[PDB]
């Protein structure tokens, strides 16, 4: 969020306006809660990928069906690896406080990648929704709100 | 403009300092900003689903998408989706600002001129914005759906 | 009004009713001052006059659009219409030749804009094309607004 | 500060990124302290213009001198009215949280105005510095910092 | 003008209030107003049949309905039907008011000069109004029939 | 209500409606109670007029001020006679059920009249409001609603 | 009936005259009987269409005859659907108290519609007369009078 | 008078005095006449209250003035209800012979009450004096002395 | 339109008969019509006093009636009183109809066009309608003042 | 007076008739006397408002009385400001030579304004009469005649 304000005041010839300094000071204050939320999502990763695969393959069985992409153990392992990647990028966005280092690695060219891989993007969005539900069950209320923030950004991005 | 910027402007053109009524207005805005931000987040979640549900409610399976209608050609269907996404996005901006001036400045400026130039039906657009308003008031709740429907009805009333 | 008697449609249905979709019309009936034959003329109530004053209200309402202020009612033509000689179309003609109508709808506006707006008030419909337009504007060029 | 983020995300075709939503939520939280600071500068306007004229005419006596612009009671009354205007715009910038509604009314064309009025701009900058010193004496430490923020913007703008 | 407004106007020209003589007139008017309402319903039932029976009794198969008469033409026959329909309707109104001055002011103002200028015969209209009087007296009753006949004879005397 | 119904069915080409005949039947049924209300108001003429006029002079002392219109015994006697006239017209309207007796005896040209007499309209209206309050206190409750609503027509039509 | 008085007083610049307020209060009083009459005609619709088709096809057999319009099961079903439409509009006029919302949907352009459909209008008038007779048998005396009111309006309108 | 005699002999250590037993005997002997006076005042409730209130508004027009408390139909209805309450307490005191029912139901804290209601005390007192005059005119002469002396207690205790 | 006419229209465009929800709506309207009529009567009592109190609350002794303001000229003051009387009268009509469609059809149709053409300040008009709403909610009571304030706030929201 | 002749000949299709040119030439000749009269009324304004308030409050004391409108220093200052406005419009009409630019700003809607302000119009007419008397004392005979012209128009207009 510091790079955001820096390039924001850098396109202008002005310095960083002190309201931006206030938002940087407030983010610096909230960084400890951000780090605890990121560590709580860090250590419990395989539970979240398990419950996300659970809720997704209960929701959409066509990836399980042989016409779909995630058919067989190798393809379903690649599917849960993709969900692991997106959980990792969500933890990066939780620490960074703003969605730039997660959009730069997971969002900015995802539609043409998944189009030329054959997979549907709506099933990936449902998988990140299942990750958001499982992390909402894992965390407290003020933690699940702040995690569902960035999970919500990914779900809106994949659609 | 904002609600903050409108309050500051109304206090400025008189040369008046910030009296207690303006402080009441700003404190009411600072109270309502919570649900304003939460509503803007969940509307930014699934804008495409809202536009899809709105055209499935109002415009689809009519004569408008049949040949002879204004949404028959596929570039005209894409232009319809673009216009509805514009209405929803600028209504989100006006909801978070708390002031409909950006709708007057960026959307409603020369829009009836364009829609009467192209032959775009106005009543079907009004009904589509109405279906947008019903879908997002269902999706966001009643308490923020009121403020969303205020600016969507502002677009609908200025369009007519 | 009803659709079926569009003037472009039924040129044989011009004096019909406006229906219940259109606005409500005003016929001057029960002219006050005709109280029977037999000698009397010492009444108080005389219910007809209270309904004739409302026609005089609606004439200002449709030619001027609003009610006129208190100091600018045309009382001479008002009592002349109530007396029984000047009629409603005569009262509309003598109202549209007043100084207030000139200083409200002929003096601040363009000549063609004022002609079109006077057609909106008096005839109650927009002019069709140009066939009416430098016709009434050709009439305006020789004798003026009164013509 | 909401118009700043809105036109910032509006030049882009993207929505408001949720880091901007975090800065709006933090400004919404700090708005009560902003309103108290603005009311404290509001009710004590007479004192601040008096002490600003004090410190300015002690610092630069050429406006007092007959070759300068602020010579005589009428011109010195116009001078203190200008300082009153700048204090008013500083209170507007304190409420708005970002310097746009104060730069739009007091900064954006001030150099050519004061050049074609004959007055020097450095004396106006010293007057706003005197206003900042008097408001720093009037407020507490965390209030004087946040007021000297926007006063500092005006002093940098007039130079 | 009603009977009530006639009583009020008579007391107002006197400048006094409504004491017992005027009150007894009003009680009389209320007692007859019940049967007046019942007669208004039973007259509005079959007004068309009343006019039909009246013209069949009086005006048909005569010289005026033959070629060379006032009721020969189809528009003239329709004007005759609507004039008798009027006389019945305004006699109903004057019956319910209990006062013939509204009837006089409504039709007897100018119908004399109109029937003079158009060449309409007066006596055939008087016969037609008398036939209406007989038909309504047979249809309604005795006392409400003669109450109707008072104002119908008032019309017939005003035309003559 | 018979005259108004007859002229309303006279403007159309048709007879009296069943709805309107129900109106006349209900008016006949309530007519005896209206005669009772007229009996009470006739017999309370003196004290109602005096209490209403003195309530007016308590509210509005401008008329009995020496610059005012109702200055002197004769002028104030004509003031009370005007209030007597309006109470008489209110009784006529309560009996008739129409407001056409109130209108064509005392409403229709009263503004131009009291303009030419020099008398203020609003003080007449305040006196008739005092009559409304006094006759409301004298009568039975929903009977006073009936009387005060005709009084309300006179008050709203005078202004 | 409220729209009637409102546009009636709206063409004039005057308010709603209180005799019109009396007729609105009386209609408000009679609305409960109106609602009961409308519900009684509502729940018994198919009986009324059956007896109307009975009395009509007994009265005029040319619609049954192959030169007429209502020949065959499809055309006779469209005929009874038209009678159902007119019964529905009669219930609307019974609730509304005045014949505007029934003339606006069933009367105002019916002659040219039935002329360019080939059907005679007198047979439709006889069908609404049969509906009036069947509803007169279905209701009590004061209910059949008030229903035969609007049925009578439709019969006069179709001729 | 039994309660007061008992508590007065309770404050002392002794029984009821022969004098006090004569008082109770005379009170029993006059009790039937007191029930007759209560019968007349019960049956004259309406017109006594209305005449007393209208005598009050004749004397004091400040309450029904628009700056006053009893402005409007509802406020003046509560005014007449207050006069009704006080006439009811006067009948209770006439029956009991004590003024302890009048006192502990309507006297003891009425000054602080009508101070907090904004109502003037003296106009209440003038209305109860009007009640005294009206009930004095209705009853028999020395019977009216009896009724008006309890009324006199209420009047003197309100002020 | 009415609330009755809106219910009949919503039942008509489906071809639906009057089901029980529509009968509930009509019976709720027939319950509320009592206070609707009483509120309309007492608002018709003293409309001039309401407009006078509203301009004395909001518009008077400002810069608007000073020279340079939009209410400086006396014809502009008379036009201001006319516009406020219009807002109060049409709000009375919409209160008695129970449906705000007449406000949309007769007042709010081309009003922002006119007020931006003439240079009429919109925010001062909104505050004047607010003062109208406070005065009539005080005058009529809270229970009918809610329904009066709904249509006055409808005019204020459509104006903005 | 030139706009009067121009719109007068403009409603007709004819030019300005040369008798109108004669009246314009004569007004052009008298313009110097008009300008001297207007300057003499201009520089002596506060005397005229003082003597007008003198003669008015001596004539009508009800505005001074607390039931009247001009009670207190603020209301009496607004009253003398109204008289100042009317003197200003009279000077405008003296220069313009015809009463159009004074009726357009002070006459054309004054009755409903003063009616919805509560003030009587006859007191305003007496105030303009007092202004006419004071200006008649201030000017010479041929100047007071030509000033009392437009003052007379205002006095006739306010009635
Ligand atoms: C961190 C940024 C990042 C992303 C987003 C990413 C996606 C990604 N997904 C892939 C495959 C895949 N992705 C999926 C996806 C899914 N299973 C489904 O049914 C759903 C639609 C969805 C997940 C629930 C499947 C089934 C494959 C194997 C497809 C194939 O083998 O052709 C592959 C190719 C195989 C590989 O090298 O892993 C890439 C590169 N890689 C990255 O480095
Ligand atoms: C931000 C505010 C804003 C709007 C709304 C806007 C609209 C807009 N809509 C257009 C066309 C269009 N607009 C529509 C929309 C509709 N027609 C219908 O039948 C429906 C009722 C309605 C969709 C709900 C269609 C079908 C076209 C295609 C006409 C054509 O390009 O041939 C065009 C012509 C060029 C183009 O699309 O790229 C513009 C400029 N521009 C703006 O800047
Ligand atoms: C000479 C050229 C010309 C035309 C065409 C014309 C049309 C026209 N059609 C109208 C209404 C209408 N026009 C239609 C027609 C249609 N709606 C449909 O669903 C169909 C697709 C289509 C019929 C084929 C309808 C249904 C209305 C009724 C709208 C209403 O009045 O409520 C109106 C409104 C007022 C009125 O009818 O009387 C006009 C002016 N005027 C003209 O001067
Ligand atoms: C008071 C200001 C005013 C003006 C000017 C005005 C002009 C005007 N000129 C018109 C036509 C015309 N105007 C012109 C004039 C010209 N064409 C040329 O080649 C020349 C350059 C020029 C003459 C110097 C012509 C030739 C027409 C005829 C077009 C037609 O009617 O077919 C029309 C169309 C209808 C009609 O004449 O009756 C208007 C309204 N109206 C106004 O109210
Ligand atoms: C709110 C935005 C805003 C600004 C910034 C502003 C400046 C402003 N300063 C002015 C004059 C002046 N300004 C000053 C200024 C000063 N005295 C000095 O010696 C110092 C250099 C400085 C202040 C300490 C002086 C001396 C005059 C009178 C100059 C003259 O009369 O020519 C004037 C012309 C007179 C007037 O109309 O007030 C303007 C418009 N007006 C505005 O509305
Ligand atoms: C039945 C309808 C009717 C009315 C209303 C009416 C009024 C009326 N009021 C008059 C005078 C007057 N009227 C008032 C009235 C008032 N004093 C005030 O300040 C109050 C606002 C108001 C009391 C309501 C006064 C003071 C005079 C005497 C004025 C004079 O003598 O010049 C006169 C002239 C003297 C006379 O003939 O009595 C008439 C005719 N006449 C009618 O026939
Ligand atoms: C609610 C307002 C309303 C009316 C009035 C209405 C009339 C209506 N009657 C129709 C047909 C018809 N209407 C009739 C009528 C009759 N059978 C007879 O013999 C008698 C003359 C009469 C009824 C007893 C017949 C026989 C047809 C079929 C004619 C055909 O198919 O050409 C049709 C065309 C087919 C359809 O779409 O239903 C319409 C639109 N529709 C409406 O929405
Ligand atoms: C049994 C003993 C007893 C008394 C006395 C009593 C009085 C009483 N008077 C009240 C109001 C009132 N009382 C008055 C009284 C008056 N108007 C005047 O100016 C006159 C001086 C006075 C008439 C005597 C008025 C005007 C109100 C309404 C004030 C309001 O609503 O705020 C109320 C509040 C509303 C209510 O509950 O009725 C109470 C409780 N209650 C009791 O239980
Ligand atoms: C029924 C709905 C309706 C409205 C509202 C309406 C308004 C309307 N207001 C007007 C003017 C005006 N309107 C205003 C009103 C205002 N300006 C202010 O400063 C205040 C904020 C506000 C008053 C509260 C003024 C001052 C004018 C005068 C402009 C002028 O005529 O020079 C005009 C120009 C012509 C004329 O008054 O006669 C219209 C048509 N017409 C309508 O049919
Ligand atoms: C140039 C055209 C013009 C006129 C005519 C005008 C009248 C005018 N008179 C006003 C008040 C007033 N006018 C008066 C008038 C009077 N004192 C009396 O007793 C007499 C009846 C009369 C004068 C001798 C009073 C007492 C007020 C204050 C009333 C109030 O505050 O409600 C007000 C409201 C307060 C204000 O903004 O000044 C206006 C707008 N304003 C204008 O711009």
């Amino acid at each position: 969020i510091v790079t955001k304000s820096i390039v924001n005041a850098d396109a202008e010839a002005r310095y960083l306006s002190p309201g931006e300094l206030d938002r940087i000071k407030s983010f610096v204050a909230g960084g400890q809660q951000r780090l605890r939320i990121a560590q709580a999502l860090t250590d419990n990763r395989e539970r979240l990928v398990k419950q996300a695969g659970d809720q997704l393959f209960q929701k959409r069985p066509d990836v399980v069906s042989p016409g779909g992409n995630a058919y067989g153990q190798e393809m379903t392992a690649t599917c849960l690896r993709d969900l692991d990647y997106y959980l990792r990028l969500v933890t990066y966005g939780i620490v960074a406080g703003d969605v730039t280092p997660i959009e730069e690695i997971g969002v900015i060219g995802v539609r043409e990648m998944y189009k030329s891989l054959g997979t549907p993007i709506e099933a990936v969005g449902e998988g990140v929704r299942a990750l958001k539900n499982a992390a909402s069950t894992l965390l407290s209320a003020e933690d699940a709100a702040e995690a569902g923030s960035y999970f919500d950004y990914v779900v809106g991005a994949l659609q | 403009q904002d609600a903050i910027t409108a309050v500051i402007n109304s206090a400025d053109v008189q040369g008046k300092y910030l009296d207690t009524a303006a402080l009441e207005k700003l404190k009411a805005y600072f109270s309502t900003g919570e649900l304003r931000v939460r509503a803007a987040t969940t509307i930014s979640a699934n804008a495409a689903a809202i536009v899809k549900e709105a055209v499935a409610k109002s415009l689809l399976y009519s004569d408008i998408t049949r040949p002879g209608g204004n949404m028959y050609t596929t570039r005209r269907y894409a232009a319809c989706i673009r216009d509805l996404d514009y209405y929803l996005r600028y209504a989100t901006y006006a909801m978070l600002a708390g002031d409909p001036s950006i709708l007057d400045e960026r959307v409603l400026n020369g829009l009836k001129e364009t829609y009467n130039s192209l032959g775009v039906p106005v009543g079907a657009t009004v009904q589509a914005i109405q279906a947008i308003k019903e879908v997002t008031a269902s999706l966001v709740g009643a308490d923020a759906g009121k403020e969303m429907g205020i600016y969507l009805d502002y677009i609908s009333s200025g369009l007519s | 009004g009803p659709g079926i008697n569009n003037q472009v449609s039924n040129p044989s249905a011009r004096g019909l009713a406006p229906g219940s979709l259109g606005p409500k019309v005003f016929k001057l009936d029960q002219l006050p001052g005709t109280i029977g034959k037999k000698a009397a003329k010492g009444a108080s109530v005389k219910f007809s006059e209270s309904s004739t004053q409302a026609v005089i209200k609606a004439t200002y309402l449709q030619v001027f659009g609003r009610d006129v202020y208190e100091g600018q009612r045309l009382k001479v033509q008002e009592i002349k219409l109530e007396n029984g000689e000047i009629s409603v179309r005569d009262f509309v003609r003598a109202l549209a030749k007043s100084d207030l109508f000139r200083k409200l709808y002929w003096t601040p506006f363009y000549v063609c804009k004022a002609i079109e707006y006077i057609h909106r008030r008096l005839l109650g419909r927009p002019t069709y094309g140009r066939q009416e337009n430098n016709k009434y504007f050709d009439i305006a060029s020789k004798k003026g607004l009164y013509a």
